[PDB]
RNA sequence: UACGGUGCUGAAGCAACAAAUGCCCUGCUUCCAGGAAAAGCCUCUAAGCAUCAGGUAACAUCAAAUCGUACCCCAAACCGA
RNA sequence: CGAAGGUGUGCUGUGAGGCAUGCUGGAGGUAUCAGAAGUGCGAAUGCUGACAUAAGUAACGAUAAAGCGGGUGAAAAGCCCGCUCGCCGGAAGACCAAGGGUUCCUGUCCAACGUUAAUCGGGGCAGGGUGAGUCGACCCCUAAGGCGAGGCCGAAAGGCGUAGUCGAUGGGAAACAGGUUAAUAUUCCUGUACUUGGUGUUACUGCGAAGGGGGGACGGAGAAGGCUAUGUUGGCCGGGCG
RNA sequence: AGGACCGAACCGACUAAUGUUGAAAAAUUAGCGGAUGACUUGUGGCUGGGGGUGAAAGGCCAAUCAAACCGGGAGAUAGCU
RNA sequence: UAAGGUGAUAUGAACCGUUAUAACCGGCGAUUUCCGAAUGGGGAAACCCAGUGUGUUUCGACACACUAUCAUUAACUGAAUCCAUAGGUUAAUGAGGCGAACCGGGGGAACUGAAACAUCUAAGUACCCCGAGGAAAAGAAAUCAACCGAGAUUCCCCCAGUAGCGGCGAGCGAACGGGGAGCAGCCCAGAGCCUGAAUCAGUGUGUGUGUUAGUGGAAGCGUCUGGAAAGGCGCGCGAUACAGGGUGACAGCCCCGUACACAAAAAUGCACAUGCUGUGAGCUCGAUGAGUAGGGCGGGACACGUGGUAUCCUGUCUGAAUAUGGGGGGACCAUCCUCCAAGGCUAAAUACUCCUGACUGACCGAUAGUGAACCAGUACCGUGAGGGAAAGGCGAAAAGAAC
């Protein structure tokens, strides 16, 4: 049991890409941007509660932010956590 | 709006918090999907959450 | 440190002076000795690091007076 | 308080439009105002065309138009019914 | 989980 | 030819890092001087 | 933990 | 076939010989210069616990987080402006 | 109705200078008499910036080496594709650690960067990309050594050190083959495994450590046998008849 | 067996040429010495400036060494240019 | 306080608001991750790993709080060792770290000068260290003076580059006394009487008075030149306001101000008035700081370098009298004068400015002025300490050049 207030903060956005699209069509895996301090257990709990789908497993990685220049002034985008959430077979988001 | 929330109880404020957080989650998904046209609603719900949490702390006492 | 527990005598600095008046920095140390003092009140020996001068102070004032002074400074034995 | 406000009929004291009148359309924190019909510039707008549009004028270059006297006036502040009002300096009338 | 403050 | 700078992040941090500086009064004086100068980067950390 | 050095 | 590549279908699939510096080998032999530590681990009991705790085995069930993971790496990405 | 500054011209004083005025400039300037000085530059191998000269000279960074056809393009010796040629092959191949940190992949752009051109790039810009119970870190354990409650010592700062506590370069559980992405894979998928721990149940039960013991736990050299990686040949199977 | 022998890796640096506004602030090329040892190498650790370390050359201690580097005394002093 | 607004580059988007919960400003609150004294343990800062207690659960977990060290006190416990003590645990309270100068203290150079150099100088400076405060320190005569007197300390001007000190070299350099700033005196070393009366502290209520947002705040037109008027010219007007800034060129009257007059729900500085809790005033009787003064030896400090060298401090060894007594008056003695050490507190005049507000300059004006007018302690350089730049200006308005 994680508190719902916590679960309502952990999922930030669906990650849109060719790889994410292929993940959903081939492997029944949604790709999410999640809070940087989100654990696999919290992401699982949140997806099952909020999307109302059975989660099989969560795989996670931290995307390191890119160094970029805006008018010859150097900056760095933020690191963010990606979750590959594999839904149980036949759940279908 | 703090007028209205001040007249609610702790449990009434706690359900309003979860209602706003759920709306905040829904808006965040829409905005991420490129579906939210009304970008201003994100700030509104965020400040509403802050208002409810401020009053919850006032009810429990500083 | 080389500090008399009774008097607070500590190393002081000064000069060696040669016949030609060459000043070289030196120290003057206290004549310190660890000594076990009989305290008849407590029925105990108390070891103090004491200058020879401090031992004459203990002889004159008595160990109980001196130890009472140490307790007021918070200097330990 | 601001002497010149949105919707005021003003008269231009200074510049190419000296003497012309218009309604204050917006009051900027720069200390400038857009007065409708006044201080027209021809912007070369990219796709788009040549567009005549109002450029902001300095607020001290316009005066409140007292329609009674038919001339530029100065504004002062009074309290009436526990509320600050503007009044024309010349005739002492509330705006 | 939330130690940040929730 | 082997040049003088042979980087090791462990040795860097142990030699010059924040905690090495904080460990001694002279290291804390380095940090005081660098704060007073207004350095963006106090240490190699 | 210790006379070996721990 | 969008000339990049996709989808499908699929035979034989053994033997002999040679063979490491790898493995048996933390071995064996031999020598003197005589070749870490500590835990995991196994075992022993102490005080204590004493029809329990705890041990053991079987089965079931759940858990195994977090961070790294791209790319270069005898080099155009590291040390040498 | 044109200040300072800039640039000409004319006049003028013994000189430093002065005056006038054309043009430029577009908002300051300042008589006189006094007052005060960051008050005068050609040198200091002066200092900073700019710009010359040598000079379109030297050089373009291994003498492993190119040739041609086609494509794209404003343009192709250099990019893409193709054929040929050459070079490395205990490496000039492959995988890593350290170190670096997006350089990775895709699209797009060619100013600058690239010792040339560049359509190309480790360059610009944008988007994408790193998936673990088993790999590694973290973690348990210690070495050298570090820190070190008390403590001992030292004008102060501090020094040393006990219990401790850190510290890998060493000791300590477990995953393999195949498939897959433009870009990750012992991490995804398929197939087949394994390890440690928590609960619960069943059966049988002396359990219990900060203590004891065992173990972990160790050198150099040499020799030989048994093997496998691996290779070669045959057989087999498919294709070939130049 | 061996501070044994020949010889790659590996460690070194005797000779020559080149290079000397270098490809390189010490190298390249051809030869050369050691190559089971007083060997060599990775990671980490310790020694600090009149101090260290030195199979000893005043060698080395971050391209700096008969007293490192940085900051300060500091505008040292300069009968000299 | 308000008709606008959602900080900047920086538009746009989607909104919010217009008579009062838009925004903005001020008071008081709330929230306030992680690192950092960093404090639960560890650590390569911004990370890794816990214990304990409560509460909660979907038994997978979740939430919250506490857990550093040292000092002091208290309780409890508890060795050798019988008492006891050391030690142990727990609780409360405090400390810790940072900060530009000024301040007190512990240590303490050398270059340099002396035309070399050692005494001496530089200098008790630089620097290191410890500690404090809004200031610190000092301070209520064992002080001077000179036979007259003064009356704590501190600071300023003189005395005076004097007297002196000095390889009598280089240099160092008083005091007495005078003029000023500012002034303030007290307590313990002890009982008794009388009582809590004096005076400052602490913590409240008022009371004014500052501060932290604000409010009102005078009076100009015509014409000429011009892209534009604030300029010229003409004629007016305000001024307890002609400080200053802005506006299309130079504005008392266009705008913001300025003089002047007002303002606080709330917090808070200060000065008083008045409770409460500590605090004890006053009088008589006393008492009167000992390993100390002084001495020998070694140093140091005094302007004073051991000198004929008083006086102060003390590392070392000694060691009085204690009011019928003792210190000082620049070797020393006598006489006389003067003061009372070995306990302590004490405002003001004085020092300083990291920082806040206002105001000023015969200060700078982009190679100047800060290193930095600008996203600068940055880029960049360096293992690191540390070093350390360059770089301002379109226009009145972007009207920043459609086609
Ligand atoms: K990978
Ligand atoms: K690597
Ligand atoms: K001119
Ligand atoms: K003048
Ligand atoms: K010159
Ligand atoms: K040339
Ligand atoms: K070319
Ligand atoms: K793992
Ligand atoms: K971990
Ligand atoms: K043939
Ligand atoms: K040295
Ligand atoms: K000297
Ligand atoms: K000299
Ligand atoms: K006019
Ligand atoms: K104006
Ligand atoms: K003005
Ligand atoms: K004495
Ligand atoms: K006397
Ligand atoms: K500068
Ligand atoms: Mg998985
Ligand atoms: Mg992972
Ligand atoms: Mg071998
Ligand atoms: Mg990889
Ligand atoms: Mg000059
Ligand atoms: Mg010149
Ligand atoms: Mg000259
Ligand atoms: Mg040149
Ligand atoms: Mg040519
Ligand atoms: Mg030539
Ligand atoms: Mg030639
Ligand atoms: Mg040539
Ligand atoms: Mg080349
Ligand atoms: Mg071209
Ligand atoms: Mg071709
Ligand atoms: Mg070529
Ligand atoms: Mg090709
Ligand atoms: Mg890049
Ligand atoms: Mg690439
Ligand atoms: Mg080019
Ligand atoms: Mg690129
Ligand atoms: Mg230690
Ligand atoms: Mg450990
Ligand atoms: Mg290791
Ligand atoms: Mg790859
Ligand atoms: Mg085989
Ligand atoms: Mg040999
Ligand atoms: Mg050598
Ligand atoms: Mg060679
Ligand atoms: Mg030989
Ligand atoms: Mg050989
Ligand atoms: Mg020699
Ligand atoms: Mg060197
Ligand atoms: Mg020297
Ligand atoms: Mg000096
Ligand atoms: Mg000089
Ligand atoms: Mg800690
Ligand atoms: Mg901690
Ligand atoms: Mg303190
Ligand atoms: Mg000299
Ligand atoms: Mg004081
Ligand atoms: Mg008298
Ligand atoms: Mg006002
Ligand atoms: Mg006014
Ligand atoms: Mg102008
Ligand atoms: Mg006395
Ligand atoms: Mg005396
Ligand atoms: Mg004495
Ligand atoms: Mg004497
Ligand atoms: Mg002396
Ligand atoms: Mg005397
Ligand atoms: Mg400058
Ligand atoms: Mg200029």
């Amino acid at each position: 049991m994680i508190r719902e207030e916590r679960l309502l903060k952990v999922l930030r956005a669906p990650h849109v890409s060719e790889k994410a699209s292929t993940a959903m069509e081939k492997s029944n895996t949604i790709v999410l941007k999640v809070a940087k301090d989100a654990t696999k257990a919290e992401i699982k709990a949140a997806v099952q509660k909020l999307f109302e789908v059975e989660v099989e497993v969560v795989n996670t990685l931290v995307v390191k932010g890119k160094v970029k220049r805006h008018g010859q002034r150097i900056g760095r985008r933020s690191d963010w956590k990606k979750a590959y959430v594999t839904l149980k077979e036949g759940q279908n988001l | 709006k703090a007028k209205e929330l001040r007249e609610k109880s702790v449990e009434e404020l706690n359900t309003e918090l979860l209602n706003l957080l759920r709306e905040q989650f829904n808006l965040r998904m829409q905005a991420a999907s490129g579906q939210l046209q009304q970008s201003h609603l994100l700030k509104q719900v965020r400040r509403d959450v802050a208002r409810v949490k401020t009053l919850l702390n006032e009810k429990a006492g500083a | 440190s080389r500090v008399c527990q009774v008097t607070g005598k500590r190393p002081v600095t000064g000069n060696n002076r040669s016949h030609a008046l060459n000043a070289t920095k030196r120290r003057f140390l206290p004549n310190l000795h660890s000594h076990r003092f009989w305290v008849e009140s407590e029925k105990r020996f108390v070891t103090l690091r004491v200058s020879a001068k401090g031992m004459r102070v203990i002889d004159k004032k008595g160990i109980d007076t001196v130890l009472a002074e140490l307790r007021a400074r918070g200097e330990k034995y | 308080a601001a002497k010149i406000r949105r919707d005021d009929e003003v008269i231009v004291l200074t510049g190419k439009d000296k003497g012309k009148r218009g309604k204050v359309k917006n009051v900027l924190s720069s200390g400038k105002v857009i007065v409708e019909g006044i201080n027209l510039v021809k912007k070369h707008q990219k796709p788009g065309g040549i567009v005549e549009k109002e450029a902001a004028i300095q607020v001290s270059n316009v005066a409140i138009f007292n329609a009674a006297t038919g001339k530029a006036d100065r504004v002062g502040f009074r309290f009436e019914d526990g509320k600050k009002v503007r009044f024309f300096k010349s005739n002492s009338e509330t705006i | 989980k939330a130690x940040r403050a929730s | 030819m082997k040049r003088t700078f042979q980087p090791s992040v462990l040795k860097r941090n142990r030699s010059h890092g924040f905690r090495a500086r904080m460990a001694t009064k002279n290291g804390r004086q380095v940090l005081a001087r660098r704060r007073a100068k207004g350095r963006a980067r106090l240490t190699v950390s």
